DNA sequence: TATCCGCTCACAATGCCACACGCGCTGCTCGGCCG
RNA sequence: CACAUUCCAACCACACCUGGCGUGUGGC
């Protein structure tokens, strides 16, 4: 019995699964002490079991392995594997591993893995074999990430748009800088339905991070993609753990050749809490935010990279600035020289009811002319040519107008001559 | 001294939930508790502290009636001749100024009252941004179960409380889930349990219905009257203001989805749904379904529906505890 | 070569409590150096 | 395949401080 297809079943079904196999009420228990206990009678009827999960090793060395619908939490329902396996099979976090495991016994809390037969899908004998992240070259992103969609909805524009903006490619460092009530949801649902229609073979990585609990909900059954995310209603801790182990899985993916995408939101709060989880450096500066509090948030934001020999990893993390705050407001400051690919999007026509608001002079990429060929190089130097005499409110309406005008961007770009 | 109560002011975490002047007013009971402490006599005064000038002061409160015991208190109704009072009651004075604020029990009563009202003003603060959700369906965690009382965490210090008529007699939780319900009761004066939501209705079914069915939300089909037996039965009779919408036929949906997905939301409750009709007869005949009636003696005078019922569909018509009656019944 | 004698260095001269107090080759130059 | 450290419902465990040495004083 796998440990995802059993979660991912409604309560429900958990439930009525539990009264079959002859056992208590299952309305008491937690949905991770359901399917303890459930594994728990599954196993007392023989049943040798195959499970997975994300690798964490502690201070201790160590592993658990924690499940992705529990956002990578601690539960009865981890299984742990003794520091023995991680030196055999030399595993690290972030891997996911999965294989055969046991009941466990009195005294222990947990179950075992006893031999694993798949880590990062691959072979567990070439899991020893694999570079690592770090000592890899990083280089510039070659292989254009097309947005467009191709049926020209009311919805299709807003990918549009982004390919008339920015061009993104595999292994692109993005940033979003875009106030409140912009609808920084709605383009990251844009950009994830794009990826998923037209890019499946890239695996799809969304996080959303000290979140309401409904956009959590929304996005965790509403695009392709396996969807971690953490919300308000627990502290620092679990934001800087869950942070850290999703980019030790994308190291990973990417040390198995493999392009991962990553959808931060937002790095803002990110950078609060990662400064709220850190002890004092010493000294102070204005917003009351510490030194070498943003030194993990500035790694997890470089760890974005093309890896000249294979894999890439695309990272596009929204930026909460406008808001009134000095801590933000500080953050903004710092993240603003980071990276190559940035996107504005303006308060200003957010909030005129003009979708999607974007700043076009504001928004660029460094090298771009690496991920496009000659000819929309062309067009987009047009295109910032005739735009950039123009306003902001009125230019963005006139380009959304001409672009809603037809299908594609290469119908545009016919019809602007 | 005036330094500490503006470093005491200015150092409070949570300034929305009280600012400068609810502190200032605490401040101000919080000696005028004190005070009273000192004096063996149970004198009321205020202090006014004076915010942004300066140090604080006291006042001496006379609460002008007839009476004589703690004269400190008394005030007869006309003693407004000199000391400039000039009104019948309410007239106060300044007599009593040089308030210690600064010794041990001071610093205790002082602590007690402070931490008195930071809990006043987050539950007051909670309530009136919560309570207008009277209505509407929102989650939360629970965090404490009893045999009498559990409790429940919102977010950003919301306490939300589900007494025992407010769970089913069946229904189970357990610190860490995620529950959603609706507020019914609210008491923004009360000095602990605030948030009282539960679901323990049909109401909260339609509130249901309002987030689950797009249509539901403009009144395209009026629910007129539902009855619940907690996890063991819900009756429900709507009407429709359109002749082609059929409630038992939309309502229900297809083969029985819609209502058995309310039912195996709720836990596996039988939902009988039904059209309402312009008669008391016809009402009850079809409030009974599953069923066949043909006898109706509908009395206004007395309040009384005799609905026989044929032989053999007694079972039926009855059902545990009288269920298809005492549902129907009220 | 004895053997008494002297020198002088090493080993001693109860044993209980209560209280009080305290820091006398380390400061300035040459030699070291694996988380 | 195998040893296997299994990490923070009442409550058990998370408990405490100067004769080192000298001197001085007093009593038996």
């Amino acid at each position: 019995m796998n440990l995802t297809e059993l979660k991912n079943t409604p309560v429900s079904e958990l439930i009525t699964l539990g009264e079959n196999m002859g056992l208590e009420n299952l309305a008491r228990m937690r949905k991770q002490d359901i399917i303890f206990a459930i594994l728990k009678q599954h196993a007392k009827s023989g049943e040798d079991i195959f499970g997975d999960g994300v690798l964490e090793i502690l201070q201790d060395g160590f592993g658990f392995l924690r499940s992705a619908d529990s956002s990578y939490l601690a539960g009865p329902d981890d299984i742990y594997v003794s520091p023995s396996q991680i030196r055999r099979f030399n595993l690290r976090t972030g891997d996911t591993i999965s294989g055969k495991i046991r009941p466990p016994k009195e005294g222990e809390r947990y179950f075992a893995l006893l031999k694993v037969n798949e880590v990062n899908f691959d072979k567990p004998e070439n899991a020893r074999n694999k570079i690592l992240f770090e000592n890899l070259t990083p280089l510039h992103a070659n292989s254009r990430l097309r947005m467009e969609r191709g049926n020209g909805s009311t919805e299709d524009l807003t990918a549009r748009v982004l390919d008339l903006a920015s061009p993104i490619g595999r292994g692109q460092r993005g940033l979003i800088v875009a106030p409140p009530k912009a609808g920084k949801t709605m383009l990251l649902q844009n950009i994830a339905q794009s990826i998923a229609y037209n890019h499946p073979d890239c695996v799809l990585m969304v996080l959303l991070i000290d979140e309401r609990p409904e956009e959590v909900t929304e996005m965790q059954r509403l695009v392709k993609g396996e969807v971690v995310a953490s919300t308000f209603d627990e502290p620092a801790s679990r934001h800087v753990q869950v942070a850290e182990m999703v980019i030790e899985k994308a190291k990973r993916l990417v040390e198995h050749k493999k392009d991962v995408i990553i959808l931060l939101d937002s790095i803002t709060r990110l950078a609060r809490a990662y400064n709220t989880v850190v002890p004092a450096s010493g000294k102070v500066l204005t917003g009351g935010v510490d030194a070498n509090a943003l030194h993990r948030p500035k790694r997890f934001f470089g760890a974005a990279r093309n890896v000249e020999e294979g894999g890439s990893l695309t990272i596009i993390a929204t930026a909460l600035i406008d808001t009134g705050s000095k801590m933000d407001e500080v953050i903004y400051e710092e993240f603003k020289g980071t990276g190559n690919m940035e996107l504005h999007l303006s308060r200003k026509i957010a909030e005129k009811r003009v979708f999607p608001a974007i700043d076009y002079n504001r928004s660029g990429t460094r090298k771009e002319e690496l991920l496009t060929t000659q000819e929309e190089l062309q067009k987009m130097w047009i295109l910032r040519k005739i735009i950039h005499p123009m306003g902001e409110i009125d230019a963005m309406e006139f380009l959304i107008n001409k672009l809603a005008m037809t299908k594609t961007n290469d119908d545009f770009f016919e019809m602007m001559k | 001294m005036n330094k500490e109560i503006l470093a005491v002011v200015e150092a409070v975490s949570n300034e929305k939930a009280l600012p400068r002047e609810k502190i200032f007013e605490a401040l101000e009971s919080a000696l005028a508790t004190a005070t009273k402490k000192k004096y063996e006599q149970e004198i009321d005064v205020r202090v006014q502290i004076d915010r942004k000038s300066g140090d604080f002061d006291t006042f001496r409160r006379w609460l002008v009636v007839d009476e004589v015991t703690q004269p400190t208190k008394e005030i007869t109704l006309e003693a407004a001749r000199y000391e400039d009072e000039s009104l019948n009651l309410g007239d106060y004075v300044e007599d009593q100024i040089e308030s210690v604020t600064f010794d041990r029990i001071t610093t205790q009563t002082a602590k007690q009252v402070i931490v008195q009202k930071v809990r006043e003003a987050e539950r007051a603060m909670v309530v009136d941004q919560f309570r207008e959700h009277e209505g509407e369906i929102i989650t939360g965690v629970v965090k404490k179960v009893n045999r009498d009382n559990i409790s429940l965490d919102l977010g950003n210090n919301a306490e939300a409380v589900i007494l025992r008529e407010d769970m089913l007699p069946r229904e189970n939780f357990r610190p860490g889930d995620r529950v959603r319900g609706v507020l019914y009761s609210v008491r923004p004066e009360a000095r602990g349990a605030q948030l009282f939501v539960t679901r323990s209705k049909p109401e909260m079914l339609i509130e249901l219905f309002r987030i689950e069915v797009p249509e539901i939300g403009e009144e395209v089909i009026e629910i007129k009257a539902a009855a619940r037996d907690p996890g063991s039965r819900a009756k429900i009779a709507v009407k429709t203001n359109d002749k082609r919408i059929d409630p038992v036929g939309a309502c229900v949906g297809m083969r029985g989805a819609r209502v058995q997905a309310v039912s195996t939301e709720l836990g596996g409750e039988r939902i009988d749904i039904v059209l309402w009709d312009d008669n008391p007869a016809q009402f009850v005949i079809n409030a009974m379904a599953p069923a066949d009636v043909a006898s109706i003696v509908v009395d206004e005078d007395k309040h009384t529906m005799d609905i026989a019922v044929e032989a053999g569909n007694l079972a039926q018509a009855i059902g545990r505890n009288g269920q298809n009656v005492r549902l129907a019944s009220q």
